[PDB]
């Protein structure tokens, strides 16, 4: 609601300052995890784009050294269908750091028709390097996109909450101050006609 | 009207008013409050359950502090007199139902609602600090649920019955049936505004499923229980056996919602609230619709059967959906 | 332990990541490669694509971009970042920047 | 028209009498004349001010933020002289112009005035500087004879339902705005987007009027249908279904 | 020193001080504001047209605070007195302009400018709130605009003015057109703030080219329209003439690219802004020189003369280029 | 110097009176004797304790926050008597020193004392705690009138350039060491190293002083052309390049 | 009782006490105060260092306040007379070492300790501002480390003492090392400060080493140099030598590791604050248990030996890891 309902008083009026510069504070911390992340996800969003662009090249090479090797070694589709046996490379996941979020990345590894390994190998290096990307791409989305709500929370609902109680309580102190000075010009004018009467 | 015996007869005929509005002396409103409250107990002294509105007394702790001003006496909190807490106990103290006085014995009661009118809507005010520290019901009213048109617009959080315990007795031979089911409105309206506490910040992507039936129940407790339109011919008048009806609805299907979904969590045909939603659209708004049935227009019987069959149709449309 | 590579494309693209090195027979003998001939129907590409994610040592999986666009449906569903999903060209089709499944995510683009 | 002006550089305590001048003309001109007068007191907040100071020359019990112990009496005295009487054809309508100090509705001013008042029509500094004309946020404002002077015979029968709806949905339109900007548009549910567009669809069709354009009350409600039509009927919870289905379709 | 009829008086000539500093009598800063006044009513009673600066109304607003706690008169809001409002408004009430009393048919007018110190920059305090409600105009001099080496250092975001419906007379009937040249770039500059955030979100690549001429013809108005050096011959004093032809062909300059830039989205050789600024970055440049025309050298036939020349040579460019 | 001791247990009007007996001396010694006079004033703020104490003798009622209405004045004329005159070649610099109570720049004492002065110098209790001496927090601190004490022939040519762009990499290097605490040491870039190593080097070097450590104000500007030395020319963005050409080497 | 020349003997037999309850005449607890620093001076003058308490000033002031009302005196700030500050410096200050009169020479001292209690822990209370302005050292609450139960409840960060300069001559000949050891520990409790905000508002993952050698080693000072229960046989009463060697073993142990990781740091053998207490977490658990030591048994002579071991153990185990 409005106000965090703290009685009016300079001890929760301290306390309501310390709260509101502790909230700012943290809101521009955040802010700045939030530039961080968004700057390494335009990065790794403009690396994605130039390694698609690169696979457009790699995986089309690939295909045309696929399409000279069935130029000479024939239909060899179907045997190197049916002998797969155990996979000669391998994914391995690593951890990458960006502020205090983790990317999970990969890592390759090893467990006419040479040339076309040797294509399709190098493709297969190339989108290696896509998925981490794109798996680091997705990790920063989801964690920019909680950060920016953590800020938009904290600096919409939590930092005006304090600063109208901050006013209220400052609002409640002049009112006592106006009773108390009401007071004491009426106990003013009363010791006044009590000296007249004396007199 | 009201019907005696059969026969139709005026409200005019059992209600005094005792007027004195805003702009009228300021030194009578102290007058009216005491004339009132002495009418009352004259009523009640013959057997007659007597209720008293007093219609603002903050306005008569505002004429006392004029009244104090005038006088020069030194004031209280916010200028108030250093006696209004003593005139405001001693007025209330005069509510409590009585065996009368009187050879014949009787009985009869001055119920006390006195209206408060907080400067700037401040429950601090000294008039209604003073006055909570007496009266054993708070009806306290928020403004943004006035804003949105939620009247009555009593803040079911903060306010308060002392008499609940003293009425379970009533309830249980009367109503057996109801108090298990304020015990879990009020449980549900907890919870959702925890819930709602945090959902403010984090949003409903990380709500439970659960979470979000105390939600969707306690949204519809709110819009279609709580808030009654007192302007019109269905729900001016929300006689109790409407509002434990209404009330023991809305509970049941929480608590069907609440067992399919704890009971298929661990299933493969996971219910949530939107297959609920989805599945039970015409009995989430028959179930909005409960209180647009008219107590005078229809029956209490074809009120009654009404609910009973929802309560069926919301029995069929789960085990159809489980 | 370490994760695999999954591919769903033509009869070529399928031979020539087998020459890379992808494809194994696990334990049940379950292969993590398709080849989409047109015996195969839409329901069939799902299906498999669904095994292959729910599969917990899958890792990367390759789509020919016509194929994505087939069962995009499911590709869009799939939000979890850790099966990597890729769009590849393929000689059928080419490869475009635009609708991708991952590439929804972005405006500056 | 009978024009009281006291302005700025005017004595400061005789706006204590200005008001009740024009007030006890308009009494002369309704009670005995049968007229039907619209009073209008412009800025109240000068008057209370005025009030303010006299009662500190007096040294007079103090209220809230300065102002006397009797400023509602005071305030009552002026705005109760307003209303019909028995046996006598005219009547006096008072439109006090009060300017909240510092945009604060709790100010002592703004809330006796509501106190004593049957209402009070919210000019809003969000819709001004948005440049909506008439900046008026009817969701601070309020009409205590609304409930009786509306329904069947007067204006249309839709008139209260209609009212109510637009209310509610205003309401949980400026909800869905205050959780969109802590949770962004794609985490918004549909009903949440149906609720925006009627938001901007009221503000800007609704509210937003002409200086001189006179809409007729059938007008105003043909205006709120066409925006309640946004929802399904399921989502007007406060129309009963007799009036919906009467209503809703054309 | 200022120039009249070719030479250099002193403005002391025509210039009256009441200098007080903060050690002085209160009674002597309260009445400063109203001794200046008075003699402004007095050279506005001669037939003058005078303009009075207080140079900051906060330290008179401090001055009555002291003098009211010395009277021991009760507090209002935050500490001032109970007529602090009344008095601020009565003092700027003795601005406007009169039909001199007196025989000889005269009308002088008075001109407040009074400056106010806002705590903090904040808006809010009794005094600062009371000047802003009660004053037409204000200038929103503004130090981070200061830092960024923008003169004058108006923000022309914060700033307002109420005078321009009163004004619209006076500029149909001499300057017709400034008007809605005046909207225009005050349109282009809401625009600018508003695209700010989007280029945030999004960078400056995924903006539409008519975005793009919009931020850069901001831009060209905010470094050489609103930005202006008091100390350089040429512009220290721009006649209005001066600003409305500079304003003018800034906004022909953006109208005719914008116009350019929809009327060829259809096309498939669709314009750009970089094409634009590729061809004719000399009328860029010589928009963003008309600063450099010197009033007293180029008379006023010259300076418009040139910045006829100037609008025919944007549209034959613009001709040629669309 | 001329000292005047008020302990705190010597009468409060003697309290009163010594910044009078402190001013009327400086007065004497700069518009007569002609020297220029610096009048430290320690803490103000018991000053205004022996203020609050006669006001309540002399039977008035506390003003703002407890203090007398006219502090104001009482401050002013103890402050204004200071400054540069005609025709006489003395002076009279004014340093007060304030006690903030309760670490609050809205007190009554320093905020009076900032409307009546010129800048302010802040004592950090942040800095203290990490002891550092003086604790002189230079951001939030200011000086109006520095720019009429720097410059040819009264400090040197490059005084203000050397300020500016100290209290800019400064700030810079706070900023860094925020995000440094959230990005990581590895995370950060050269030149934001480079801003850490000079935030370091600066309070180690310029604000640490000790307290017998007298630095003519030539050493003071060789100290902080040493700290600048850590960038390279291109980033003191805030020195003209005609005076990093005659001072950045060596 | 104590041991004095080897035999225990009675407090009483130095120790005089004025009780004055809360319900005793107001005057008379105004004139305790009075009365015990009178009875102080008087053994001062005598040549004996008079330790003084003052059980709480706050209730003297009270007892002052109250005798103002009675007087109709118009008060300070919060109802206090304006001359509280007054009276408090004449009762504090009449603490201090003195040479006393008379003519056989001597030199007696009076250390004044008036406990303050404010309403509510407040921090601007008029008694604890006049007292802040009087006395040289301040032994602020940490209301945080109260609620944890962490005893002594000082919170070092605002609390002060202004006699360090001064007793900066008895250490350099006394406790040579003891200086440099406080303010590194003072230093990294200011940093631990400051780390704390941002590991409770971001996260733990992005600490450099340093900043863990910071945070732990602060842990350390906190929780086994900082707290101290005070009903121990071992930990009543420590001795400054057992205060210098526990604080010289942290702080060398929070040199020596900072040195570790920042030399391997830009290293292929790159230490880390992980690696240092998985080694050595009985070097550790040593410097925890040091605060164990009893002086009544354990000797000095004891205890300095098991500190210099320790201090071995430190040395051979990070040249071990070096
Ligand atoms: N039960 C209700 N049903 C419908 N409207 C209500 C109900 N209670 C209050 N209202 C609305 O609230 C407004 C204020 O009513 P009232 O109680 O007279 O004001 P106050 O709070 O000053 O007493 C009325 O105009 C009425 O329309």
């Amino acid at each position: 609601k409005d106000r965090i309902e703290i009685f009016p008083s300079r001890m929760a009026q301290t306390i309501m300052k310390a709260r509101l510069k502790g909230a700012q504070t943290g809101r521009n911390l955040l802010k700045k995890k939030s530039d961080a992340l968004t700057l390494r996800f335009r990065q790794i969003l403009k690396k994605i784009i130039e390694t698609k662009m690169l696979m457009g090249e790699v995986m089309r090479e690939a295909a045309f050294s696929l399409a000279e090797a069935k130029f000479t070694a024939g239909d060899f589709s179907t045997t190197v269908i049916q002998n797969v046996n155990k996979a000669q490379v391998k994914i391995r996941a690593k951890k990458d750091n960006v502020a205090g979020v983790t990317l999970p990345v990969f890592e390759h590894y090893h467990e006419q028709l040479a040339k076309l390994k040797r294509n399709y190998a190098k493709a297969v290096e190339l989108l290696v390097e896509l998925a981490s990307l794109q798996t680091s791409f997705v990790t920063l989305d989801e964690a920019i996109k909680i950060t920016n709500r953590r800020v938009n929370a904290i600096e919409h609902v939590i930092i005006p909450r304090i600063e109208r109680t901050l006013a209220y309580i400052i609002t409640e102190l002049d009112e006592r101050e106006r009773e108390e000075f009401y007071r004491l010009k009426k106990i003013q004018e009363k010791k006044k006609i009590i000296k007249e009467k004396s007199e | 009207t009201m019907e005696v015996d059969g026969k139709v007869e005026s409200i005019m005929k059992r209600t005094a008013l005792v007027a004195n509005t805003s702009n009228m002396p300021v030194a009578a409103r102290e007058a009216s409050i005491y004339t009132g409250i002495t009418l009352s107990e004259y009523f009640r002294d013959m057997g007659y359950h007597v209720s008293m509105m007093a219609d603002s007394t903050s306005r008569w702790a505002e004429a006392l502090r004029e009244i104090s001003g005038r006088l020069a006496e030194m004031p209280a909190d916010s200028g108030y007199p250093a006696y209004l807490g003593a005139r405001l106990a001693s007025f209330y103290e005069r509510a409590g139902r009585v065996k009368c006085l009187g050879n014949p014995e009787r009985e009869g009661s001055v119920s006390i609602v006195g209206a408060v009118s907080p400067p700037g809507g401040d429950f601090s005010d000294p008039v209604t600090s003073a006055t909570l520290g007496i009266v054993q019901v708070f009806w306290g009213l928020d403004k943004k649920l006035a804003q949105r048109k939620h009247f009555p617009s009593v803040n079911w959080l903060i306010s308060y019955s002392k008499y609940m315990r003293a009425l379970d007795e009533y309830y249980d031979k009367h109503f057996t049936e109801f108090v298990p089911l304020r015990t879990k409105a009020k449980e549900i309206l907890q919870e959702e505004e925890d819930l709602a506490e945090i959902v403010q910040l984090v949003g409903k992507a990380s709500l439970a499923e659960t979470d979000k039936i105390t939600l969707e129940v306690a949204k519809l407790i709110k819009d279609d229980f709580l808030q009654q339109n007192g302007y019109t011919p269905y729900d001016r008048f929300c006689p109790f056996y409407k509002t434990v009806g209404m009330l023991s609805n809305m509970i049941s299907f929480y608590d069907m919602a609440r067992r399919a979904v704890e009971t298929t969590a661990q299933s493969d045909n996971k219910i949530t609230w939107s297959i609920i939603r989805e599945h039970m659209g015409e009995i989430l708004y028959k179930l909005s619709s409960m209180k647009f049935k008219d107590p005078v227009k229809d029956g209490e019987a074809k009120i009654k059967a009404d609910y009973a069959q929802l309560l069926e149709d919301m029995q069929n449309a789960f085990r159809s959906l489980e | 332990r370490g994760k695999l590579i999954a591919v769903i494309g033509d009869e070529d693209t399928v031979t020539g990541f087998l020459l890379g090195g992808i494809g194994e027979l696990n334990k049940n003998r379950h292969p993590n490669f398709l080849v989409v001939e047109k015996d195969t129907t839409i329901n069939e590409i799902e299906d498999t694509f669904r095994q292959f994610l729910n599969r917990d040592d899958i890792g990367i999986i390759l789509i020919n971009q016509y194929i994505a666009e087939m069962v995009r449906h499911a590709l869009d569903a799939h939000q979890r970042s850790i099966p990597a999903v890729l769009e590849i060209p393929s000689k059928e089709h080419p490869y475009d920047a635009a609708k991708d499944s991952i590439l929804r995510r972005a405006k500056g683009m | 028209v009978c024009l009281f002006l006291n302005l700025a550089n005017d004595p400061t305590i005789e706006r204590i009498i200005t008001p009740r001048l024009a007030l006890t003309t308009a009494e002369f001109l309704a009670y005995q004349c049968e007229k039907h007068v619209l009073v209008i007191l412009t800025d109240m907040s000068s008057y209370a001010e005025a009030l303010r100071e006299v009662s500190a020359a007096r040294e007079e019990v103090p209220g809230r933020r300065g102002f006397p112990g009797y400023m509602y009496t005071d305030l009552a005295t002026i705005y109760e002289r307003a209303g019909r009487v028995e046996g006598r054809n005219g009547s006096i309508t008072q439109i006090p112009i009060l300017t909240m100090p510092n945009d604060d509705i709790t100010h002592p001013i703004p809330d006796l005035t509501g106190y004593i008042t049957e209402g009070q029509i919210y000019v809003d500094r969000q819709l001004h500087n948005r440049q909506i004309y008439p900046p008026i946020n009817v969701l601070p404002s309020l009409s205590r004879l609304m409930k009786s002077a509306i329904g069947e015979g007067m204006t249309r029968k839709d008139h209260a339902d209609v009212s109510n709806q637009l209310y509610a949905c205003y309401a949980i339109g400026k909800d869905v705005q205050a959780m969109k900007a802590v949770v962004g548009e794609e985490a918004l549910t549909s009903d949440d987007l149906l609720y925006l567009e009627f938001l901007q669809k009221f503000e800007k069709n609704f509210i937003t009027q002409g200086p001189y354009e006179n809409r007729t009350v059938y007008e105003t409600l043909d205006i709120g249908w066409q925006l309640l039509r946004i929802f399904p009927k399921e989502m007007l919870k406060r129309i009963p279904q007799s009036t919906l289905s009467e209503f809703y379709p054309r």
